């Protein structure tokens, strides 16, 4: 009965341990997630920077393709008259 | 098209029902009841309708709000 | 940075707006009254006959015909931008609040100190254990 | 600056049961109620609190600068009261709306600074080093050269 | 600007709505006039879902919508939605009550009395602006061009109409209005792009192949040479993607759903093309004004955008004119606006500012006044 | 709290039940759904031996009873057994009276009526609960990520089921579900360890497979290399510890239980894998919305917790879709819960105060009241 | 002794479960920093990216106004030579 108990404090003393662990473990836990959840929102809005910024040059080299063509044409209208 | 609808409940809030009166066909004391309380009314509808400018006021403030916090974010 | 700034900062700020918030309101009512008086003007209580009652409340009531359709006109206006005021909180909500809107919550407040159940397992086994003899 | 000390000297007994825990987990009696910042920082992790780290590092960048790692009573008890959220719903969101296009002269869309520090100096309150460049500090997130009602918020969110 | 007062140039057109305060150079707001009820069921709860998205805010949710247009031809078949529309027009797109401004609506020729007078009867009553008037949509883009003569086709979404006018004399006996139009271009082109197995059918789709119409398809200079040329080389396909992959592939049907105007008998449709009703419109008109008409030809409207059809129809017409007459074609490079920045001129001239249609003419004549006097 | 009244999120599943009040962040009882009768014969007196031990009880005492699901696929087959269970979580798991308390049950969809109608005439006759609401298993977990739009896999223990829904719209013809689930996965793992020698019979056994599955599997991201690589080196085998010792070590048992999600033909099953019919979900919806959807692909359910299966997915859904889209599966790690969050998210919103189904509406329509307007 | 002996038992399962949890935990919070990473590295190169396509688009803007002007050169002198 005596190494029982001398046992029985042991792992005592080890359960106190092990539940500070646990409660560190738990803080770091909520406190990665609350990072995560930061940069994915980040990521959110990056990418919707760039898609925004990717249409807007796509319809501007459009219009200047147009222009060009039509300026080159009346240029040539312009010497014919000529 | 389909507006009749529309039409009809203005003008018939215009000139059917609206609170229709005839003032002109009372007794002295029933024909001063009534036109304090169309006074009361008029008072209340010019009440009304500054407390409905107020609130034009309030959403113009807001429709700037969100069309500054749009132009902002867009 | 003095963290003692920001207590006495919001009180004042809050009484300040209060202030300005009730001066606003009385400047709102008495432009109010005196709008209203311009609009319709006031009535006398001396010297009048049947007639001449009967001649005022003819003119009243052709104005209770014109401040009806101005009414009228004003209320279905404020009807429709009333409509509009709230869909487009709702639409402002759906942009910008619309992740906040679950966001707000009252979580992680029962497993963290819940680890008490293996205890009354435990005494169960012991009682069972001991009503055995 | 009142609000929490003023507290403090009224103390609770329902927030007196975790100073008196916190009491027992860090004096032992007979002490000089030390609660080093770096200790109480950790303890308020450790004590089933709220262990947000900013108030902690805030704690021990603002005391403990004595060198002897000593914290006086009263400031330990204002920090243990403002690591929690202290607030009463920062008022209503209509009527602080109100409050501030109320302040809002230009109407714009937004507000300006003048008007900022217009109400601001209306408040009539003391200066200190949270003036002058700690606003633009804070209030410049994304620098439009103007602060707005979220902005304002943004600011010292949880307007009392 | 500050005091006075400002007009309100709003242009129903069908297919795009273009508005703006009259005394600029292009509209303020252009959003597709379609009003699209939810059809399926919905069972997120607040999430703030309205019964009608309209204008522009149903281009963007239109995976779940079923739009539909409220003008079919110039007329307008479905009068609530297009009140819908106006009231949108004025209250978000431009955010100015219509109580302290005049509007100066555009409608197509020939079209039926009752659409004009319920148009007015809607702007007075609902939304009872001061002063309305009513003009047809092809004298603003002859006012545009800075001339005062000439005969203008305007090929819209709707209805193509062709006016001449000469010396400011409009000539009622000749203008050929047909029916032929863009939205007619978009449904042939869907219709033959299931040559190739693509297949489009829901109302939603229709705006993806009306994309694929804006950016892809061309008019031929020869028909004949272009369908030749395309069976044998392949120089023309051109690739276009999906709003989600699967890119296509589109051959010879570029260049041949515009030519439905040229010939509409592939759509069925008996008249001839609208380089045909442009030589029969100038010859209704008298012999000593035929020149002018000749040297003036104004394309307008937006379907008249196509890559290379101010030559196609030049062509067509030197063909069919006598010999020694010029053939000119005035397309302005602003054409798809022409209507409207001619219609802010219009309503920015000190000359027309009294023959707007005052609301107290029409609280004594009715609705009809619009076809009086007061055009 | 306090005054006032909280609502009960209960949420059957099948394998584990979860509940707890509206409002909070993880539920507070969760205790797998099975009930037990003895089978011995037992020769102590007095002992105080029950008929039948449910919920988490019966998990210590399993080795002498015959523990049996009450929930098959979705469906209830055993009503005695169910009722059992719901009385057992609301009494002792819980302790609250459900004569004060709103329900907000789950059901996966496509389930037969009979079960739904059921299971309402039991909540309001048997436990007489002031209100109760039954709702979709999905849309829930779309709830809980904070989305508006997605398509979820919802791959529970019992059923497999995809819906997709865009802005709110939920789409009822693109429903896929699939029957395939963490059960089957567990009987297939209890018929490979036969192939070294370990035979688990007893129902009682199936507890340890089960365990050993959640332990050790975990999905591959190459099926023919991690195959070819089991057959040659020893660097898989992890060994696991019986309830009784004898240590038992999973070769390439590991990943093949698991790749059954994938490749249903393992199991006999004709259909094509959990990576297919979400692209094919996809594909029956309309051509507007499929990149939002791409883009937003949410697993939740307890199986889709395996160590590897958020790459897996994404990387054959890559291989199925447009090289263009982007594809992006989200995997939170709340999974197991993601149901009951967004439950208790739905319960706690006022806007969702009218939609229960109060007691006396359903005394006036009868059971059938919850395929009405009250969905 | 018995008493003593089930305290130790008790003991013994507490610090079970406190080793899963440590195990558990561990396991999270690398899976978390591995998502961390990811995120921030495509974090960095879409910012990186959409401020290319931005430069781009200026340099679109500046090229489209040259073309306008150009065009209404020619249009007058098309129209004088008419
Ligand atoms: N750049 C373009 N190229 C070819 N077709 C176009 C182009 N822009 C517009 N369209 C066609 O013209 C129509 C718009 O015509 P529009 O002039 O707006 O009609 P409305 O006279 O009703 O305003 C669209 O439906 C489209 O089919
Ligand atoms: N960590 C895990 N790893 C692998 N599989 C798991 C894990 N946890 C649970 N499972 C499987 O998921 C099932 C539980 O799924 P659950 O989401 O509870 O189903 P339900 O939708 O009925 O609640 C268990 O039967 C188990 O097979
Ligand atoms: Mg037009
Ligand atoms: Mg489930």
């Amino acid at each position: 009965a005596q190494k029982d108990e001398e046992k029985m404090e042991i792992q005592e003393i080890q359960l106190k341990e092990a539940k500070h662990i646990a409660e560190d473990a738990d803080r770091k836990y909520e406190e990665v997630a609350r990072k995560l959840v930061i940069i994915e929102s980040d990521l959110e809005r990056a990418e919707e920077r760039a898609e925004l910024s990717e249409g807007k040059c796509a319809e501007l080299e459009e219009e200047l393709k147009t222009v060009t063509n039509n300026l080159k044409s009346l240029e040539a209208q312009a010497e014919k008259y000529s | 098209g389909k507006r009749q609808t529309e039409r009809e409940k203005k003008k018939k809030i215009l000139a059917e029902r609206r609170k229709v009166l005839a003032i002109d066909h009372l007794n002295e004391d029933q024909l001063r009841e009534k036109a304090k309380e169309l006074w009361q009314s008029i008072y209340n509808l010019e009440a009304e309708k500054f407390d409905l400018q107020e609130k034009f006021k309030q959403q113009k403030y807001e429709i700037n709000v969100l069309r500054n916090r749009i132009n902002d974010n867009q | 940075i003095s963290a003692s700034r920001k207590l006495q900062l919001k009180t004042l700020m809050l009484q300040i707006a209060k202030q300005e918030l009730e001066r606003e309101a009385e400047e709102r009512r008495g432009e109010k009254g005196r709008a209203l008086s311009t609009r319709c003007q006031p009535l006398e209580l001396a010297g009048l006959s049947f007639a001449e009652l009967q001649d005022l409340c003819r003119q009243l009531h052709a104005r209770v015909d014109k401040v009806d359709e101005e009414r009228y006109d004003v209320e279905a206006k404020v009807t429709k931008n009333i409509t509009e005021i709230a869909d487009l909180n709702q639409k402002i909500f759906d942009l910008r609040g619309k992740f906040k809107r679950p966001t707000l919550r009252r979580v992680r407040i029962s497993a963290d100190a819940m680890m008490q159940a293996l205890l009354g397992a435990r005494a169960k086994e012991t009682l069972d254990l001991r009503a055995h003899l | 600056d009142d609000i929490y000390k003023a507290a403090v000297e009224q103390l609770t007994e329902e927030q007196k049961n975790e100073f008196k825990a916190a009491f027992d987990i860090f004096v032992l009696g007979a002490e000089d109620g030390c609660i080093s910042t770096k200790e109480l920082g950790k303890v308020m992790r450790m004590l089933g609190q709220n262990p947000t780290p900013e108030e902690l590092q805030e704690m021990i960048d603002e005391v403990d600068e004595d060198g002897s790692g000593t914290v006086d009573f009263d400031e330990f008890l204002v920090m243990m009261v403002r690591c929690m959220k202290d607030d009463s719903k920062g008022k209503s969101e209509e009527e602080l709306s109100d409050l501030f296009r109320m302040f809002d002269k230009n109407a714009d869309g937004y507000i300006d600074l003048e008007e900022l520090k217009i109400m601001l100096q209306a408040t009539g309150e003391t200066i200190t080093e949270d003036d002058i460049e700690e606003l633009m500090k804070d209030g410049d997130k994304n620098n439009d050269g103007r602060i707005d009602y979220d902005e304002f918020l943004e600011f010292m969110k949880g307007v009392e | 600007d500050d005091e006075e007062t400002t007009a309100l140039v709003c242009d129903n057109g069908s297919g795009l709505v273009k508005a703006g305060f009259a005394g600029d150079d292009a509209p303020r707001a252009v959003f597709p006039s379609i009003v699209g009820r939810p059809r399926h069921q919905g069972v997120m709860v607040g999430m703030g879902q309205k019964d009608s998205y309209v204008g522009d805010e149903a281009q963007s949710k239109r995976g779940i919508l079923t739009l539909k247009y409220p003008i079919e031809h110039g007329i307008i078949t479905n009068w609530d939605d297009m009140e819908k529309i106006w009231h949108h027009t004025f209250y978000n797109e431009l955010r100015v009550a219509p109580e302290e401004h005049p509007t100066l609506l555009t409608e197509a020729p020939l079209n039926p009395k009752a659409n004009r007078e319920k148009m007015t009867q809607i702007m007075f009553e609902t939304f009872n602006v001061p002063a309305m008037y009513v003009a047809i949509q092809a004298v603003l883009s002859l006012y545009a061009s800075g001339r005062t003569t000439g005969i203008v086709l305007d090929s819209g979404d709707g209805v193509t109409h062709n006016v001449p006018i000469y010396e400011g004399y409009a000539l009622p006996h000749a203008i050929m209005r047909l029916d032929l139009a863009g939205r007619d271009l978009t449904d042939y082109l869907m219709k033959i792009l299931t040559e190739r197995g693509y297949s489009f059918v829901t109302t939603a789709e229709r705006e993806i192949v009306r994309d694929i119409k804006e950016k892809l398809c061309y008019v031929a200079l020869d028909f004949e040479n272009e369908m030749a040329t395309a069976a044998s080389s392949s120089s023309l396909e051109k690739s276009y993607e999906l709003p989600d992959g699967q890119v296509i592939t589109i051959g010879n049907e570029r260049f041949r759903c515009p030519e439905t105007l040229f010939q509409p008998s592939f759509i069925g449709m008996e008249s001839a093309g609208i380089h045909e009703t442009t030589y029969n419109s100038i010859m209704k008109c008298d012999i000593d004004i035929r020149k002018d008409l000749y040297a003036n030809n104004v394309l307008s409207g937006g379907t008249t955008m196509y890559p290379g059809i101010a030559d196609r129809m030049q062509k067509e017409i030197t063909a069919l004119a006598p010999s020694t007459m010029k053939i000119k074609i005035i397309a302005p490079p602003e054409r798809k606006y022409s209507v409207w920045i001619g219609g802010s001129i219009l309503a920015s001239l000190s000359t027309f500012q009294q023959m707007w249609i005052s609301k107290q003419e029409y609280d004594e004549a009715g609705p009809s006044i619009v076809h009086r006097k007061c055009f």
